[PDB]
């Protein structure tokens, strides 16, 4: 039913072509990226506290005062992976970024749904490209449009008596 | 409904076998000396 | 720091801007002329607005043969009279 | 006091030079009429 | 550790742990063979892909009969 | 026989048990529909 | 030992603004070419001859609709090398045949290889464990499954995603209508891993930021941290109690927490990659057979599943003629599936 | 069209001009 | 203690118990091969190689036995459809039994090596510590592999001392096991040329022998020994895993595209043969040759072998299946019984109409008929109210040539429509849907399942490779980084060369 | 015989060898000119 | 039988929630 | 030559305004000529 809602939404608002949904996608893809990234760097710089025959997780004790990884080494790595100033040396700034990116992005996803709720819809570049005579030159937007058309005409096949789906 | 008649055993063993593996490991962990 | 000159030093210096008030506009203008002269179309083989279809044609010039694809494209272009 | 032509300089210009060229191209493109 | 007849027989074959040739040794020859192997793989790949088309080499079910 | 010195004890703590059972049960809830088809 | 190899090694591994390394020799040209190829194509290059599409700023497309599009279906899985038998060294014709697509895909792939190797190399030099590269295996599994394996299982590169915003959206809607890809449990695990990863990211960031120790007098709390400080900047104990009382469970082990933060999105993406591998062969989760048998016998039997299949059928019939121009589809008005009125 | 770009040119520059003038004169920024 | 996911690391410094574990694994795999062969023999119907071959029956190991020359059963039948053949011991049953016995012997050997793990052989004579000289083991094993490969190519595949391999015509109509001579020219690298497989095994065999001798006789360079951590078995694990995912992607590819080692009579046709209407083209060629020589249409189509017509049917396209659509292809469309014949559609004016075929992409597809120039002449409308091309309006009829319906014509719109619906799948067949309670939904073939499983496993083994390479190269820090790590080793510019303390 | 596509293959091979060759030549040269200070 | 299976698995998951919350290994400061 | 002569806030303000101008042009171009749908 979730998928139904999504497909119909695409048909009726062309949500994929809406910048708030794109920000949503940046939000969750980005959220996952930074989650995996952060996970990987912190895991990468754990201080040796264990032997090879035991889990490294036992190297950390709940409530200990000392940090369990070396952030300076982590930053040293990631700063060389890209370049120094593209890396966080401040754990607080880093975690704030970690909080903010997915939260803000997902806020935009939500506002996307909530404004398409009032039919301010995705970008419409249907027949935006025209040749010198006036022939329509399709772009990927128009193929999207054809898919959207399939969705529009098929959904709720018995619910419509009149030609326009106005809500 | 005309479901796959092996779906039941497939699901049941899918749950039970690794769950049992984990319970074996946990329980034999608990019984080790403190 | 890694030994290179700080960016803020460079981009707040007079010499940088002496160089780049020349080099940047020159590049921008070169790109501009790359399009406005129509050279881009020729280099990349992109249709001009008057070159997508022959006058009465409504069929896409789709490539349908792998190894004679070059010739196919040339024929499509020839048919634009 | 500081070198000018470094690896960093090269990296920067491999991106920046074409970027400005392309932006000029696209800017020119905004005035094309069918 | 336990000695056995066959263990005694095979002993020399597992007695040189850690033994190395000095410096770079045969690394360059190896490198040559790697380059040649890369080229070989490139050849058979481009043949299969029909980017490399050779006389008498019809890459098809209809290769012969 | 003389004992093998490479032997190590194995452990699964309770949190790991719970995590594993969650993984397995949720995977089963997901795939079961497809197994029944 | 101080031969040329070691001297080269010395220079390559110099601590500079942009680290190079042995991995740089693979990474930088391939990445540069992939990105440059994308920008070049999206700016100047058409898809008229391959797709019957405009795809460049030059043609009037915008950032959302520009793409470097896949080759014509008739190209099959040709490497489409500039010097290959298709383009025969002609760069213009090469562009017109979709050569930039394979150009970008392949330089992209070797570039990703270069980047992961870079992660290993730097991890080794700095003396950290190589979990960043391991985590990076997931993006690679996705790229390889989707841009390479998938079209390789299909008729041609044509059905791979085209490198473009709208084109990628088209790829999504194609997968819904043709593969019913949402119904696929590997995709579902992908979704769970992505959204779960974003959840973990957000919740962890917020938890740290809201259990900070007061280490300064400032009301803006970022300066009250020092990279070299030994102490935890936030309270694990308080965080743990908070979530235990709020949610019922809580992390108590930071190492576990962060490994879990690695595990979840990487595993998700990997599962999705497996599903796409299935789709390469059209080995879909399209249907529930029991559902179809019931619905076939009982025209009053309806679920959201059957509704979604109606949607899929619409997508296919309405989009196929323009989306797949090589098939020469002609679908008469009368065969097009439509409900009442619309 | 030329008039509109001229207007937004003067209006657009006004602010940075305020800031520039104050910075040059060691004003109370 | 050890986490659950590390239990097997106890074998790392225990060569004897590692050998025991490998023996057990091998025993499991061989036991699998035996039991799989037995289950397939317990389910395989050998009575119809034409329309019910192994690949229609969900047979997986059977085609591999067939591929290398095992084609008969002790019970007297052969997969080529012969009767009263004596396959000797090496029937499918004999192969299965051999694998079961092998499994048992490997189990016992595993027990012996597990108990008697502490052999002097596994001890470095200088340190008394457990040690394996992996470079030399590599030489020995590479040499053995070389010998086995060479022998496989030169004797088995050539038929010089062995059965040969499965070979067929380009349309998979007359396949059988034949000896194959090596192709030493460039066509040897043509995947569809079997002689290339033979020459491959002979040449690569010899090369393996030579390189093996080299690796026995020549020690690693110190620089490579150190760089690749050749004292650490996990490096061997890492590189072996890389080689294995490489090989797996290759066999997945050759299965999907087809090659001399993935014949259509054993694994089913490829999706691409449907895509390019390969069999339709051959069928049309043969019919045209028949008509040119004076045959009637009925005679021309009746001369088409049922097997060839059967290849020209989308139900055998391996890209029409489903991930959870389980079992043999027969469980879907049914057990094929007979070709109905070639359907020819005509309108009231008598023009031949052609049903537009379903592409593999489409789970469902409309029914559209065009004339020879692709102009639409008839269809099955969705909406009727403005229909202009209905079979009823266009008076569409269908006449059959060849097969069961040879000579028959149907004019009543329901029936003509029904056959057009079947015509979207290509040639039309009668199925037994009752025997297996077939549900009418397409399933993939062993080609598809093999391809899927191997692409997936290959991709996962990419991860295995990455992980063990990581563990190998970073062994020193995998319990964590140096607790005494100096901030200056990671602060920029302190060293001129990253990580090198001698460059302060 | 050398088909056009075999000639193409050779052209590609040469182009790759040239790119990699010039790259390694240049990097080696630079490495020799700009040595790290030790001791 | 399918429904029984689905509801069973769900119920097992909820019970698991119960044990994972109220009968977890307690976090201890060392 | 000397670093600091031209203040960074001016460099930032001018560069930023340049970016606004070029992007603005691209948006104008969305409504005129090719891609305008007209
Ligand atoms: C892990 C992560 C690591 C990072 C990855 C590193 C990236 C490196 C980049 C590698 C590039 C490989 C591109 C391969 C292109 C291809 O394959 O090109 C395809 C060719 C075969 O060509 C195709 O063959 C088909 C069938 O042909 C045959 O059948 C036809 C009809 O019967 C005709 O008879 C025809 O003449 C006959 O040849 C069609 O003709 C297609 O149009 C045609 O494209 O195979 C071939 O070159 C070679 C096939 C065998 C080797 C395959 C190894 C690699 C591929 C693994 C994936 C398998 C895909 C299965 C899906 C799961
Ligand atoms: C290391 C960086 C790198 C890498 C990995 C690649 C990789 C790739 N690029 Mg290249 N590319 C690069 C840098 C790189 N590029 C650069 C810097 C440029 C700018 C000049 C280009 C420009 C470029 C173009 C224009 C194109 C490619 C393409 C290709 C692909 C095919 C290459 C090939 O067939 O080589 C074959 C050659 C080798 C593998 C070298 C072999 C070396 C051996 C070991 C030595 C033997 C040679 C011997 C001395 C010669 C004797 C022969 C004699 C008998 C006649 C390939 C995916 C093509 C592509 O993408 O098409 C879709 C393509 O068209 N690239
Ligand atoms: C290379 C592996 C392989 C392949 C390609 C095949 C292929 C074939 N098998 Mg064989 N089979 C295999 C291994 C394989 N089998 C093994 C190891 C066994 C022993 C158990 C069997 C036992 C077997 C039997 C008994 C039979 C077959 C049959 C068949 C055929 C039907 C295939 C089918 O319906 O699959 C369906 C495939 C699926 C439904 C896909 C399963 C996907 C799993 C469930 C995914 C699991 C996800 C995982 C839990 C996620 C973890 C996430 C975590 C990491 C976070 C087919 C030709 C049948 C046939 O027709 O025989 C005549 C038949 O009766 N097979
Ligand atoms: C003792 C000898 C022996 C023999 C004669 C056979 C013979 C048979 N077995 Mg096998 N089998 C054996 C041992 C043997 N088996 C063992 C010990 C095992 C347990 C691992 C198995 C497990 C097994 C299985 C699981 C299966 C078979 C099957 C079969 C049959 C097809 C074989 C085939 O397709 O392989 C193909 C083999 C290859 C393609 C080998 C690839 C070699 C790689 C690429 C080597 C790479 C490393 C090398 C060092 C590289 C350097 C090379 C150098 C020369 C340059 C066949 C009847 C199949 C069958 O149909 O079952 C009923 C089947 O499914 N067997
Ligand atoms: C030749 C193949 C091979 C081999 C010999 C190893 C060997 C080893 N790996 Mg593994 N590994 C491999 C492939 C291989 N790996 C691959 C392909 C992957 C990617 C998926 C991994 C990923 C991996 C990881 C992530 C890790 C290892 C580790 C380990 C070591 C301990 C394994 C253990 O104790 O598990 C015990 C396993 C169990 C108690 C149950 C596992 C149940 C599985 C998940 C499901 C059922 C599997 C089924 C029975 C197998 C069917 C066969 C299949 C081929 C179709 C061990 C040295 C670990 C390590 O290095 O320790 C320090 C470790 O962390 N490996
Ligand atoms: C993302 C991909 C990736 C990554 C990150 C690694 C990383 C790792 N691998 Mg490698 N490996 C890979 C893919 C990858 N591998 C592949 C596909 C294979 C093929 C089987 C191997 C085979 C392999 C082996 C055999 C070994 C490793 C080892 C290792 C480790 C040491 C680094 C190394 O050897 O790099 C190797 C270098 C590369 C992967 C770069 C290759 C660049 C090629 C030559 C460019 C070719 C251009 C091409 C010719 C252009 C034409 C294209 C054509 C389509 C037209 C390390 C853990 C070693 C190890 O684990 O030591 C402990 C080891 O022994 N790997
Ligand atoms: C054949 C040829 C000739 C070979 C010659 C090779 C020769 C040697 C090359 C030398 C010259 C070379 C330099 C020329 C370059 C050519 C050209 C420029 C190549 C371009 C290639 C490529 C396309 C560039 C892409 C640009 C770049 C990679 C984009 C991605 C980077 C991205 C934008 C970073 C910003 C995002 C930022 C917010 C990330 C932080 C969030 C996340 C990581 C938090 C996690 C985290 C962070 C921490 O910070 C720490 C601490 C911890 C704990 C932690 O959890
Ligand atoms: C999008 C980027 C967002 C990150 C935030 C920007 C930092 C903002 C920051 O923190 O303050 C600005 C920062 C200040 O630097 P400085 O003025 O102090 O000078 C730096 C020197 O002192 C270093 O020796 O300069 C930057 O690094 C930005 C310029 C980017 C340089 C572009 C390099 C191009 C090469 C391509 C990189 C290759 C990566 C390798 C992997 C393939
Ligand atoms: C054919 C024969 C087949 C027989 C084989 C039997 C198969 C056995 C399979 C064993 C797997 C058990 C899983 C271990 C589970 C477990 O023990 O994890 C906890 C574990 C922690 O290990 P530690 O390093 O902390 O050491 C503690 C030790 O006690 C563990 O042994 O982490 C891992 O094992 C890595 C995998 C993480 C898995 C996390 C997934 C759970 C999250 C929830 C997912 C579902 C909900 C999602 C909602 C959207
Ligand atoms: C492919 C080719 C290759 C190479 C070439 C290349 C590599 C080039 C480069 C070039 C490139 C490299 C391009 C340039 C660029 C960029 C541009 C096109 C621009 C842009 C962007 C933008 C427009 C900005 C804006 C926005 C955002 C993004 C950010 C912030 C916000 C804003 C709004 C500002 C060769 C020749 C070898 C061969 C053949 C082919
Ligand atoms: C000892 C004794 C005896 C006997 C032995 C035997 C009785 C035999 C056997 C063998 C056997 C009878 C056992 C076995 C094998 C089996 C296995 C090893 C299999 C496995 C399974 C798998 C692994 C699969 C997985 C999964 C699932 C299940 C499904 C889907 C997915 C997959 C496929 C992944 C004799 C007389 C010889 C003598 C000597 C001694
Ligand atoms: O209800 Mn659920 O979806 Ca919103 O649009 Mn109108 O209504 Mn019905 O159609 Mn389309
Ligand atoms: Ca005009
Ligand atoms: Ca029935
Ligand atoms: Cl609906
Ligand atoms: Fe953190
Ligand atoms: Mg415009």
């Amino acid at each position: 039913g979730t998928f139904n809602f999504m497909i119909v939404f695409q048909a009726e608002h062309n949500i994929l072509m809406h910048p708030f949904h794109q920000l949503g996608v940046a939000g969750v893809f980005g959220g996952a990226l930074f989650c995996a990234m952060h996970g990987s760097l912190v895991t990468s710089s754990l201080i040796r506290e264990t032997t090879e025959t035991e889990s490294a997780n036992y190297g950390y004790k709940f409530g200990q005062e000392e940090e369990t990884y070396n952030i300076v080494a982590a930053h040293g790595y990631f700063g060389r992976l890209i370049f120094q100033y593209a890396s966080f040396n401040n754990s607080r700034s880093l975690h704030f970024f970690l909080a903010a990116w997915p939260v803000v992005g997902v806020w935009f996803a939500a506002l996307g749904i909530s404004t398409m709720a009032f039919n301010l819809n995705g970008f419409n570049f249907n027949h935006s490209v025209i040749d010198a005579k006036g022939n329509v030159i399709n772009t990927w937007a128009d193929i999207i449009n054809r898919a959207n058309l399939g969705m529009e005409v098929m959904h709720e096949r018995n619910a419509h008596n009149f030609p326009l789906d106005l809500a | 409904m005309e479901v796959n008649q092996l779906g039941l055993i497939a699901t049941a063993l899918f749950v039970l076998v690794p769950s049992v593996f984990l319970i074996i490991l946990y329980v034999q962990t608990e019984s080790q000396q403190k | 720091t890694t030994g290179e000159r700080p960016f803020s030093d460079i981009i707040t210096s007079v010499r940088y801007w002496v160089i780049h008030s020349i080099t940047i506009p020159a590049l921008f203008i070169a790109g501009w002329l790359f399009v406005s002269t129509g050279l881009a179309y020729d280099v990349f083989g992109t249709p001009r607005p008057d070159s997508y279809y022959a006058q009465e044609q409504r069929s896409i010039p789709l490539v349908t043969d792998r190894f004679e694809a070059k010739q196919q494209v040339e024929t499509f272009l020839e048919q634009l009279k | 006091s500081y070198p000018i032509f470094t690896v960093r300089w090269v990296a920067v210009h491999t991106l920046a030079v074409p970027t400005i060229f392309f932006l000029g191209a696209i800017a020119a493109m905004q005035f094309i009429q069918r | 550790a336990r000695r056995t007849w066959l263990g005694d027989i095979l002993r020399p074959l597992n007695s040189e742990y850690g033994k190395v040739a000095p410096g770079w040794g045969t690394t360059p020859l190896m490198a040559v063979f790697m380059g040649l192997f890369l080229v070989f793989l490139l050849i058979i790949l481009e043949i299969y892909n029909s980017t490399l088309i050779l006389d008498g080499v019809n890459v098809s079910w209809k290769a012969l009969g | 026989m003389e004992p093998n010195p490479n032997r190590q004890p194995v452990e699964l703590n309770r949190t790991s048990l719970y995590l594993g059972l969650l993984l397995i049960l949720v995977l089963a809830l997901l795939f079961s529909s497809y197994f029944f088809n | 030992e101080r031969g040329w190899f070691d001297i080269l090694d010395d220079w390559l591994k110099r601590d500079r603004f942009v680290f190079v390394g042995w991995s740089g020799i693979l990474l930088f040209p391939c990445a540069y070419l992939a990105l440059g190829g994308w920008l070049t194509g999206t700016t100047f290059v058409t898809s008229w001859y391959t797709h019957g599409l405009a795809s460049s700023y030059l043609e009037g497309c915008n950032f959302l609709t520009v793409a470097v599009s896949t080759p014509a279906n008739s190209m099959g899985h040709s490497l489409l090398l500039l010097w290959g038998p298709e383009a025969q060294g002609d760069f213009t014709r090469w562009c017109q045949l979709g050569g930039l697509w394979t150009f970008i895909a392949l330089h992209g792939a070797f570039g990703l290889i270069g980047f992961m190797l870079r992660q290993f190399e730097i991890a080794r030099l700095v003396g950290v464990r190589p979990y960043n590269a391991i985590a990076f295996s997931a993006p690679i599994a996705v790229f390889v499954s989707v841009f390479l394996i998938y079209p390789l299982g299909q008729s041609s590169w044509f059905f791979a995603p085209s490198f473009g915003v709208a084109a990628i959206f088209r790829f999504l809607l194609f997968f819904q209508g043709f593969h019913n890809w949402t119904l696929n449990p590997f995709h579902m695990m992908g979704v769970a891993g992505v959204l779960g990863g974003a959840l973990l990211c957000a919740i962890h960031g917020a938890t740290v930021e809201n259990t900070l120790f007061q280490d300064g007098e400032g009301a803006s709390t970022f300066r009250a941290f020092n990279p070299t400080q030994a102490e935890e900047t936030y309270s694990m104990v308080t965080a743990n109690r908070f979530w235990s009382q709020i949610f019922g469970i809580a992390f108590s082990n930071k190492r576990w927490l962060h490994f879990f933060m690695l595990f979840v999105p990487v595993t998700g993406l990997w599962m999705s990659a497996i599903g796409v591998v299935g789709l390469a062969l059209n080995l879909r989760s399209y249907d529930f057979i029991s559902q179809e048998i019931r619905a076939a016998e009982d025209p009053e039997f309806e679920t959201f599943y059957t509704k979604n299949l109606l949607l899929n059928e619409g997508i296919r019939a309405w989009m196929a003629p323009q989306d797949q121009p090589h098939e020469n589809f002609v679908f008469p008005e009368e065969v097009l599936p439509r409900g009442n009125a619309l | 069209v030329i008039a509109q770009l001229t207007m937004i040119a003067m209006i657009g520059i006004a602010g940075p001009m305020i800031i520039f003038l104050l910075a040059v004169r060691r004003g109370n920024l | 203690g050890l986490p659950w996911y590390r239990v097997h690391t106890v074998l790392i410094n225990d060569p004897g118990r590692l050998i025991a574990a490998h023996l057990m694994h091998t025993a499991l795999v061989a036991g699998w091969a035996g039991s799989m062969a037995l289950y397939e023999l317990a389910t395989f119907d050998p009575s119809d190689p034409v329309l019910n071959p192994m690949w229609r029956q969900g047979m997986f190991v059977l085609p591999f036995m067939a591929r290398l020359g095992v084609t008969g059963s002790w019970s007297g039948w052969s997969i080529t459809g012969e009767t009263g053949i004596d396959p000797g011991f090496w029937s499918f049953e004999g192969v299965a039994l051999a694998h079961i016995v092998l499994s048992g012997l490997l189990f016992l050997a595993a027990c012996w090596h597990w108990v008697y793990w502490d052999l002097e052989l596994f001890r470095d004579p200088r340190t008394g510590e457990p040690a394996l000289d992996l470079p030399k083991m590599f030489g020995i094993h590479l040499f053995l592999a070389g010998l086995l490969c060479f022998g496989f190519g030169a004797f088995h595949l050539t038929g010089l001392f062995g059965p040969g391999m499965w070979v067929s015509d380009p349309y998979g109509l007359t396949g059988s096991v034949q000896p194959v001579a090596p192709e030493w020219g460039p066509d040897g690298f043509n995947p569809y040329n079997p002689g290339g497989v033979v020459a491959h095994h002979i040449a690569a065999g010899i090369v393996g022998i030579i390189a093996g001798l080299f690796h026995i006789l020549v020690r690693p360079p110190q620089r490579l020994y150190k760089a690749l951590r050749m004292g650490n078995i996990e490096t061997v694990l890492s590189s072996s895993i890389a080689a294995v995912f490489f090989a797996a992607f290759v066999v997945a590819g050759t299965m999907w595209y087809g090659s001399a080692t993935t014949p259509i009579e054993l694994f089913g046709p490829t999706r691409y043969q449907w895509d390019s209407s390969y069999f339709q083209q051959e069928i049309n060629r043969r019919v045209q040759a028949s008509l040119a020589s004076g045959a009637t249409l009925e005679e021309a189509w009746s001369a088409i072998p049922e097997k060839l017509a059967f290849y020209d049917y989308i139900g055998n396209n391996p890209a029409k299946g489903g991930l959870f659509r389980t079992g043999p292809m027969n469980k879907g469309d049914g057990i094929a019984q007979a070709w109905k014949g070639h359907a020819v559609f005509r309108n009231k004016e008598g023009e031949e109409l052609f049903v537009r075929r379903m592409p593999a992409f489409f789970e469902s597809f409309p029914v559209i008929l065009t004339d020879k120039n692709g102009v639409v002449k008839a269809d099955i409308p969705f909406r009727r109210a403005e229909s202009k091309y209905s079979f009823e309006q266009q008076g569409v009829t269908v006449s059959f040539y060849g097969g069961e319906l040879n000579g028959q014509t149907f004019t009543d719109p329901p029936t003509v429509k029904s056959y057009a619906r079947k015509a979207i799948f290509g040639e039309i067949f009668e199925f037994d849907t009752e025997t297996l309670n077939s549900d009418g939904i397409f399933r993939t073939s062993p080609r598809g399942w093999f391809t899927f499983a191997h692409a997936v496993f290959a991709l996962l083994f990419f991860f295995g490779h990455i992980w063990h390479g990581a563990r190998t190269l970073f062994r020193d820090v995998f319990s964590g980084i140096d607790p005494e790590l100096s901030p200056e080793q990671v602060e920029w510019g302190f060293y001129q060369k990253v990580g090198d303390v001698t460059t302060r | 015989t050398i088909t056009p596509s075999l000639k193409g293959f050779f052209i590609g091979l040469l182009s790759g060898a040239v790119v990699l060759g010039l790259t390694f030549a240049v990097l080696i040269a630079i490495s020799q000119i700009d040595k790290v200070q030790r001791s | 039988m399918e429904t029984i299976t689905y509801v069973f698995i769900f119920a097992c998951i909820i019970a698991l929630f119960f044990f994972a919350i109220f009968f977890r290994e307690p976090p201890r400061i060392t | 030559s000397e670093g600091g002569r031209i203040p960074l806030w001016i460099v930032a303000t001018v560069a930023g305004m340049g970016v606004i101008v070029i992007v603005g042009l691209f948006f104008y171009g969305a409504y005129a000529g090719l891609g305008s749908s007209l």
